[PDB]
């Protein structure tokens, strides 16, 4: 139940510093006072990341997504391949209560949206959905800064968060902040593009990705990740 | 090598006598450290003490001579020494 | 024993090296989660259809307790191989993520399924990886499987480009050009279907009989545990020098209670040079710790078998309190370099005759 | 070569030779005074 | 009192030692070609007749390395030897007399 | 012992730090190479003529 | 195979480099111990009179 | 720069000579002025 | 000519007898080749490394 955007808002896809950020618990083992070198998927230190002020982007092998939204207008994220009943189709929703995880060979059209009305129920994003895979029902995720990082290793989708409150106008803060685990997905899926939802009355978010490299992390006392080292940076590093 | 594991030992034990011979050095390297020391330090037979009082010609030796004070009954270089290095 | 070390029947004044000490485990305790609910193995075993070979059912089970037993002494199988795992410790162990792949093959290809192992079968429909660990089973299906009109339904890849991958499913149907033209969708000269179809009929002798193969998978400790086999759980020991199975991690040690702040979702720490240090009870969920039993060398001083033949032991780096022949003898000496028995303390102070340590030492008089 | 290497002293032999002459000209002229 | 680093050669020494010590401690945890690199997990997880052959391959290495180690050790303990001799020459000669 | 091999290498690190301390070992050896020479020939302050 | 093949090779050239590293630390050794002399002599016949 | 020992790059060559403080070989040495 | 190596190959003024077809110093390490076609002496060194 849905019809071509004609108002086709442009998003212009300016490029801003990575900076420091994309830190997160790499295993599930505590350690305190120790310096502990670790080789994996990460957001390389001062790159690119482009900034958007809805097209479609690869998924390629990890997503770094940050948000500095305000009132929570970000609802969801869409991932498949071409994103039709024809193959495997994974959507997550983030609405007032719990959040949602499905997964089924939905069918969608050219934009997809969710819309509010001023009493608030709407939801036509997809169009048809026939065979159901997967089912998943969780605590709702949510001036303040949210990221996620998403991974897909062995059959396993690997969703990683933190919030922050925030207080710099446009770019991203230059602190640091590791991003705890929170849901693991076990379910195989070919992912190869990604979408994006917003809550339209009836838009700047940051995209990065990931390489493989080798970081060096402090703990603190008490277990926290509090500082890192790039490994091929730098002669410094 | 086998951290509490009998079947882990009874395999070592076709290996000959290998953990003889590796302990038989170790203890021959401690028993020499505790010579060397002996043998640098131990060059008196008497343990002399100096006189109380201190008049030695205008000479200072307050920096050297053990410190009553202190539990250790080390000097001053001594101590600093002591908490200089690790 | 100092007769025995040196090798010889007389002993000189000195102090000798001859063993060990440790300290025994005393009991053993098991926690395990509260998990009961059984495990289905029936509904994909005793399943009616088995898909064909290039389509092999793929399935995951977790989050269930799996009994071995019942279908290690089953004698419906005609071929019980595991790799990685001998099977009767499979009731012992948990695991986390099992994978099951059902199929039907002929009877002479049960030996393509292995690691580091080439055919048919092996590369064209289902390649399994060098290091896979797990379990295959087969058992002839001749009785059931086999339809005096013919069986058509199974069908075997027999053509591709290059080789398969590990746990690769290919499902692609285009004409094969065997040769230096294009086919353009013709079944003719160099063109072939890269399917190939079976004459499954009873009246066929062996090694062409339907035969169903079921191959499960595991991993090593990759997630909390989630599929154990039905075992049984004990209680919590404190300050006991005792072994336990926790979730799987088997050691030995001293439990005590620790004050290490945890965040909600490690499962265990340790420190430097990777020892296990703190660990979480599955059912209680609290911040345990481990550290080994109290162990060290001893030492035999002796002022020589050529005067006397009366001993003193001395323990190295063990605090007088858990000292168990010498349960008692003498009066105990405790000093800096360990404890000490069979020698009697004084005031005075001469000569060293026979370097202990701290700078003590002992001398014969007793 | 197949993976090794053979790296230059830090004095090279001028060097040598300058601190050899200052030392004999040192001992020619002053005695032992000055060392 | 003011300058630091004036006493480096007692400092390499402890350094060098805890280096030893912490190499060998940390070689305990390679597989050495084995399928694991803990002894128990191979003994409670797989049949003896080839676990042997694993523990074979742990004892082989694990035997290496503390070779290795225990001809460092007594290397350096020759060097330690060569320079107390002369610390006692010295303070036999210069101290007990005018030199 | 590689030679320019990935195999070789993936094999290889299975062995732990094998190699860290040889280079270890030979550096120390240069090092004290350079000692030898600087305090046997360096023993004048100044450059006489 | 082929693997283990590269691990005969492996351990054997393992083995002899370390061989050779073992030696090299003897030779070294005895080279320092000759600089010590030769320094002892260059400061005493030298730079005075013995 | 070029050098006995190889190549050198971020550093400066200047015709002065003072003491050897990170020796570097061949005869020469860099130190932090830049 | 089925002997294969990486290196880098320049001009060289060695003479080869007659019938042979590489050349090489100590401990089986080839330094020189003729190329089947032109019939002349080159030079194999090998690519840097440090
Ligand atoms: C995952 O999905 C992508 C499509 O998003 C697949 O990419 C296709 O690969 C085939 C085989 O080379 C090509 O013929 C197609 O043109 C590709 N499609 C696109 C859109 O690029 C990919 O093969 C899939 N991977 C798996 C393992 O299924
Ligand atoms: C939803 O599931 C049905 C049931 O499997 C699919 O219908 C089958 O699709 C396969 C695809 O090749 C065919 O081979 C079967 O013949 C179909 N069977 C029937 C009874 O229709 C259906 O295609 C699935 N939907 C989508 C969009 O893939
Ligand atoms: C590690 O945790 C401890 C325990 O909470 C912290 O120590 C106290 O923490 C509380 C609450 O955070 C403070 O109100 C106290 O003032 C802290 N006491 C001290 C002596 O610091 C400790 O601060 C934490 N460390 C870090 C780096 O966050
Ligand atoms: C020898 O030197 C020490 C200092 O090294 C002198 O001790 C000082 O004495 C003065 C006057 O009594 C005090 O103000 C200082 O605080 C003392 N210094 C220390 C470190 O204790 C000592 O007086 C000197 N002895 C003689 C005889 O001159
Ligand atoms: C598949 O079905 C067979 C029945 O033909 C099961 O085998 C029997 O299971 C019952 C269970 O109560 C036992 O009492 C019998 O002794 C079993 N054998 C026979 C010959 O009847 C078999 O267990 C089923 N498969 C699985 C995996 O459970
Ligand atoms: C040997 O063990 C005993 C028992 O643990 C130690 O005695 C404890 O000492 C501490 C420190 O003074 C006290 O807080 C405890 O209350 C004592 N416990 C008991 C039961 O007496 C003793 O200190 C240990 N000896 C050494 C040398 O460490
Ligand atoms: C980031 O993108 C800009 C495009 O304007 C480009 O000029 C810049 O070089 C890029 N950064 C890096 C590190 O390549
Ligand atoms: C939000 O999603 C949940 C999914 O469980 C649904 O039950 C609920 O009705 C939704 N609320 C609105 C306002 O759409
Ligand atoms: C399992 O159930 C028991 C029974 O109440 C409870 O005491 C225990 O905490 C539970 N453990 C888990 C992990 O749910
Ligand atoms: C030790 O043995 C000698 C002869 O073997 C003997 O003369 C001497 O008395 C012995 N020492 C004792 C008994 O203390
Ligand atoms: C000697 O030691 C004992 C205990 O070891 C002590 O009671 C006594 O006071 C000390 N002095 C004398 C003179 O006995
Ligand atoms: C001094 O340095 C400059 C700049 O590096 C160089 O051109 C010149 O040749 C050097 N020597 C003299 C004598 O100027």
């Amino acid at each position: 139940q849905c019809v071509n955007l004609t108002t086709r808002t442009q998003l212009p896809p300016a490029y801003t510093n990575s900076f420091t950020r994309g830190v997160y618990y790499p295993d599930k083992v505590f350690r305190s006072s120790v310096l502990h070198s670790t080789q994996d998927l990460f957001l390389p230190f001062f790159s690119n990341v482009t900034w958007f002020h809805n097209p479609v982007l690869p998924f390629n092998d990890g997503v770094y997504f940050a948000s500095t939204e305000k009132s929570n207008i970000i609802r969801g994220w869409i991932f498949g391949t071409t994103l039709d009943s024809k193959t495997q189709s994974l959507l997550i929703v983030n609405n007032a209560t719990n959040v949602v995880i499905k997964v089924c060979e939905f069918q969608f059209c050219n934009d997809p949206f969710l819309d509010v009305y001023y009493m608030k129920s709407e939801f036509r994003v997809y169009s048809s959905a026939n065979n159901c895979t997967f089912e998943y029902v969780s605590q709702p995720f949510l001036k303040n800064l949210r990221e996620f990082v998403f991974k897909n290793i062995d059959g396993y989708f690997k969703i990683y968060s933190k919030h922050t409150p925030i207080n710099l106008v446009r770019d991203l803060p230059q602190g640091f902040s590791a991003l705890e685990p929170l849901v693991d997905l076990p379910i195989g899926i070919n992912i190869t593009r990604f979408q994006t939802l917003l809550a339209l009355h009836r838009a700047a978010y940051y995209v990065g990705y990931l390489q493989p490299r080798t970081f060096l992390l402090k703990y603190n006392e008490n277990g926290t990740i509090t500082d890192a080292v790039d490994c091929a940076l730098d002669p410094l590093s | 090598i086998c951290g509490d594991s009998t079947e882990c030992s009874n395999l070592l034990l076709q290996y000959g006598s290998f953990c003889t011979q590796l302990n038989r050095a170790l203890t021959g390297i401690a028993v020499e450290q505790d010579k060397n020391t002996q043998e640098v330090f131990a060059q008196v037979k008497q343990i002399y003490k100096t006189p109380p009082i201190k008049d030695f010609g205008g000479f200072n030796f307050s920096q050297i001579l053990p410190d009553p004070s202190k539990p250790s009954k080390r000097s001053f270089i001594e101590d600093l020494l002591f908490n200089k290095v690790t | 024993e100092t007769k025995c070390t040196l090798k010889s029947f007389t002993v000189e004044k000195g102090i000798y090296q001859t063993s060990n000490f440790r300290v025994q485990p005393t009991e053993s305790i098991v926690r395990f989660p509260n998990i009961t609910n059984l495990c289905p193995f029936g509904e994909v075993f005793n399943a009616t259809r088995f898909a064909s070979v290039y389509a092999w059912n793929r399935k995951r089970i977790s989050n269930c307790v799996a009994d071995y037993s019942v279908l290690y002494n089953s004698a419906s199988f005609s071929t019980f191989k595991c790799y990685g795992v001998s099977p009767t410790k499979l009731n012992d162990l948990c695991f986390t993520n099992v994978y099951a792949d059902s199929f039907v093959i002929r009877g002479d290809e049960v030996r393509q399924i292995a690691p580091g192992q080439t055919g048919k079968i092996a590369d064209y429909n289902y390649k399994l990886p060098d290091d896979f660990t797990g379990c295959v089973i087969a058992w002839n299906s001749n009785n059931l499987d086999s339809k005096v009109g013919g069986n058509y339904n199974y069908r075997y890849r027999l053509f591709r480009k290059s080789n398969l991958k590990p746990f690769e499913r290919d499902i692609s149907t285009e004409i094969y050009q065997a040769g230096s033209t294009p086919c353009n969708g013709v079944q003719g000269f160099n063109c072939y279907f890269p399917l190939q179809s079976y004459g499954f009929q009873p009246t066929n002798g062996v090694g062409y009989q339907p035969y169903r193969v079921v191959v499960l998978s595991f991993e090593l400790l990759h997630a909390p545990a989630t599929v154990c086999g039905p075992k049984k759980s004990t209680n919590l020991v404190k300050n006991k020098c005792v072994n336990f199975n926790f979730n799987g991690l088997t050691g030995t040690g001293v439990l005590t209670e620790s004050n290490k702040k945890f965040l909600p979702f490690q499962q265990f720490g340790r420190d430097i040079a990777d020892t296990t240090d703190a660990v979480r009870d599955p059912q209680t969920l609290e911040i345990l710790d481990i550290t080994p039993c109290s162990f060290g060398g001893v030492s035999v001083i002796t002022p020589g078998t050529n005067t006397s033949n009366q001993v003193a032991v001395l323990y190295q780096g063990v605090n007088c309190t858990e000292v168990p022949v010498y349960s008692t003898g003498s009066n105990v000496f405790q000093t800096r370099a360990g404890c000490l028995i069979g020698a009697e303390h004084v005031n005075n102070s001469y000569e060293c005759d026979i370097p202990i340590g701290a700078g003590i030492c002992a001398s014969y008089q007793s | 070569f197949n993976g090794l290497t053979v790296l230059p002293p830090l004095l090279t032999d001028e060097m040598i030779a300058q601190y050899t002459s200052a030392l004999l000209a040192g001992t020619i002229t002053s005695g032992w005074t000055f060392g | 009192s003011s300058t630091a680093s004036a006493l480096g050669k007692l400092q390499d020494v402890v350094n060098q030692n805890a280096q030893a010590l912490n190499t060998l401690v940390k070689q305990l945890s390679s597989n050495f070609g084995a399928i694991s690199s803990v002894l128990n997990d191979i003994l409670s997880r797989l049949d003896p007749p080839e676990a042997e052959v694993q523990i074979d391959r742990l004892i082989t290495g694990r035997l290496q390395s503390l070779q290795t180690y225990v001809t460092q050790q007594l290397i350096r303990a020759a060097e330690i030897r060569a320079s107390a001799n002369l610390a006692a020459t010295k303070m036999s000669e210069c101290v007990l007399g005018q030199s």
